[PDB]
């Protein structure tokens, strides 16, 4: 069960740049016979893996010249020359020359991008929700770059909270931004014990926080 | 044209049994060996069975060894996995692949079936409409959304205005809270439709035949 | 022992239509003596079975021509020509030509009326139950069609909980609907920890959940 | 009027023995052959014993051959099923049946008697008034209930206001928790009555002579 280690794990490269992903093994994949059953796979967001390069370096059908496998023995390296948009995904190397076959950890190619700032929106609980006796305050941090953003929930003064669900979309294909969503869920009677819910975003495009807020009573 | 389609992934209580089939077509079966392969939740990939073209001999790694058997049937064109004594560590998307001639690496991967091994029950989603309140703002572009909270298992489908509003919707990944999923989708409409034209998100949870439509109203 | 596969499990017919139930023997029911003794028995709900058809074609006395039996040897059919409301029951085909005699598993004839939406009602636990340590909060979802419905219990909105019993009636003879009861059973302590309790129904007639709640102290 | 009225079924612990009995009328008993057939749990109907008109030849499925005897006391127009070593698969409703003149199929069924075979102790019910609390208002109608919790064995009889209120009753099938049954009945009364007039459930559990009446008060 030989375990492959891939480096890097994320890989910002500007369109145009070349990319190099290395997949070293803890065991000799070099085979005397026919130098190595190493293959490289691509998994585009929302698709099944496709084969790109087999037996260290032959490109499979329809793979462009821009892909090229290198290495031998125990160290192997995929190189992607002029990176285009459509090369977003994560790549996985695999060992076939041994039982069991062994996949790598995956390298996420993310396309560097002009920075962008989050289009933030904050939404109160609905009546529909409140009637079943729960309250979820939602804040969408839509369309930004890079990935790193920090969301603080404030309820009545600088009282932050504990009980927040955050999910990010993977890199948006052609537009190249990310998007995130944080939901703060309280019970109805604790939601009613307060009055200011503040979603406060901090992102490398500002020293000033994006603060979106509302005050608890429709009047 | 290599086509490989899997079926039968489902919700199983940890200890059960399930058989996933995979129908191959567009190539000659009995010349290609097959494999089944997994994608766990942390997107890690794991090979879980291998069978040589004539169904002659099956290969397994140790974790499943004992527990699953890999059939095939060169007439009806079917590969399968019989899973028994299911562990929660078998929760994954199960791909069936095709092995190349030197049957030591895979070249074509099927579409995948989700196996969720859990003691939880099937529960329909509550969907609550996320209607704009915010820090006021009627700009040019307003963002609406709707929350799909408390459902088991995955997946759910959110489309907006029956699919005729596919503009800038963003649907986020579901995450598990108290053993249950939660997913929310935003949409952005020009401020001049926001109320005057109706925006509605439509949720479907297939696992419990639930279909809900929520008019987003202010 | 001759296996007798019946299908369908349930035949949802509307009043006025024709309906056919099929029954198959895994060995033949044609008796060399002259012929077969394949029967069809109806069990209208809460009553003991009654013979509709014997020796496959002939109706027992009482039985109206509307009920018609058929086949020979191994495939057997029962066709109700134009269904009246009081045909609801389970049909079992039977074979007497081979010892020991054996019956079909049944086909439940469901009258399909227009869609009807549940009338939902929720009850707090009784003080009597409560003073002896238990709490069952019960939700009645009455008078609906189709039978398919999903209920979920929310405690404090959060807890969608699971510790609950459900029960449906058969299709009601006098108007083709169903009823359902769901009972959340908790202990007094557990019960008294929370405040809002909720009965949530989702079912074809409505495109929004039907929610019914009580706060456990509202004054 | 042909009538077949059975008698005998009761709760028996799993090795016990019980003779069920049936009495016939309306027809010429001896000309006609008889049977016992049982309907289990998921409504499957098993034939269990045929006997000739003269009690000369007697017939059985292997499941009961030897531990159940059939007899037909023809002078007194009785028919009886003497059974022993009752394992739990005998738990069912036994129906006295009569064959036609062509003795290979049945043309009349009696009422049925139930037999429950379990170690489990008979337990009297606890009846709980279900007075509305709810959310929503009051107008047109109100619906009240009775939770007949924790009893063994079945049956239990629920009637609302001794038989006078039969309008909107539904008594739900009982489910089994831990060797103990629970059922409930709901009823709908006009909003004008249940305050001022009064509604009562009367729960009779025959196997302990428990009779309870519970008044639904707010
Ligand atoms: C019919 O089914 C029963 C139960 O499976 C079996 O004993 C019998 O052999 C089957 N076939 C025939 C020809 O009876």
């Amino acid at each position: 069960d030989v375990l492959m280690t891939q480096t890097p794990l994320s890989l910002p490269v500007s369109l145009g740049d070349q990319a190099s992903i290395s997949c070293r093994s803890n065991q000799t994949i070099l085979l005397s016979d026919g130098d190595t059953y190493l293959e490289w796979y691509l998994q585009k967001p929302g698709q099944s893996p496709k084969l790109l390069i087999y037996k260290v370096s032959n490109r499979f059908s329809g793979v462009p010249d821009r892909f090229s496998g290198s290495g031998s023995g125990t160290d192997f390296t995929l190189k992607i020359s002029r990176v285009e948009a459509e090369d977003l995904g994560v790549y996985y190397c695999f060992q076939g020359s041994h039982v069991p076959p062994t996949f790598g950890g995956g390298t996420k190619l993310e396309i560097k991008r002009a920075d962008a700032a989050p289009t933030v929106s904050i939404f109160p609980p609905s009546s529909e929700q409140l009637t079943s006796g729960g309250a979820s305050v939602v804040c969408f941090l839509n369309n930004f770059y890079p990935k790193d953003i920090n969301v603080k929930w404030k309820i009545d003064g600088s009282e932050r909270q504990n009980g927040v669900l955050n999910s990010w979309t993977d890199q948006d294909s052609k537009d190249s931004t990310y998007s995130m969503s944080s939901t703060l869920t309280l019970t109805k009677d604790e939601y009613e014990r307060h009055n200011s819910y503040t979603c406060e975003a901090t992102h490398k495009t500002s020293t000033s926080p994006i603060v979106k807020s509302f005050n608890r009573n429709e009047c | 044209e290599v086509q490989l389609v899997e079926s039968g992934g489902d919700l199983v209580k940890p200890g059960g049994s399930l058989k996933l089939s995979c129908a191959a077509s567009g190539f000659t079966f009995s010349r290609c060996a097959m494999s089944w392969v997994r994608q766990t939740p942390e997107k890690r990939l794991e090979w879980v069975a291998g069978i040589s073209s004539g169904g002659s001999y099956t290969f397994y790694p140790d974790t499943v060894k004992g527990r699953f058997i890999i059939s095939r049937n060169n007439a009806r064109n079917t590969l399968s996995l019989q899973m028994s004594s299911l562990r929660s560590e078998d929760t994954a998307i199960y791909y069936c692949t095709r092995y190349s001639s030197d049957p030591f690496y895979f070249d074509y991967w099927g579409q995948g079936t989700t196996l969720t091994v859990s003691s939880a029950k099937t529960t329909p989603p509550s969907v609550y409409p996320l209607a704009p309140g915010s820090a006021a703002q009627t700009n040019s572009m307003v963002t609406l959304g709707c929350l799909v909270k408390g459902y088991f298992p995955e997946p759910v489908t959110v489309t907006w205005n029956s699919g005729s509003l596919s503009s800038g919707v963003h649907t986020f990944p579901a995450v598990l809270q108290s053993d249950l999923y939660t997913l929310s989708s935003s949409v952005t409409v020009p401020s001049s439709p926001r109320p005057s034209e109706t925006v509605t998100c439509n949720v479907a949870h297939p696992a419990s035949s639930t279909k809900v439509d929520k008019k987003i109203v202010p």
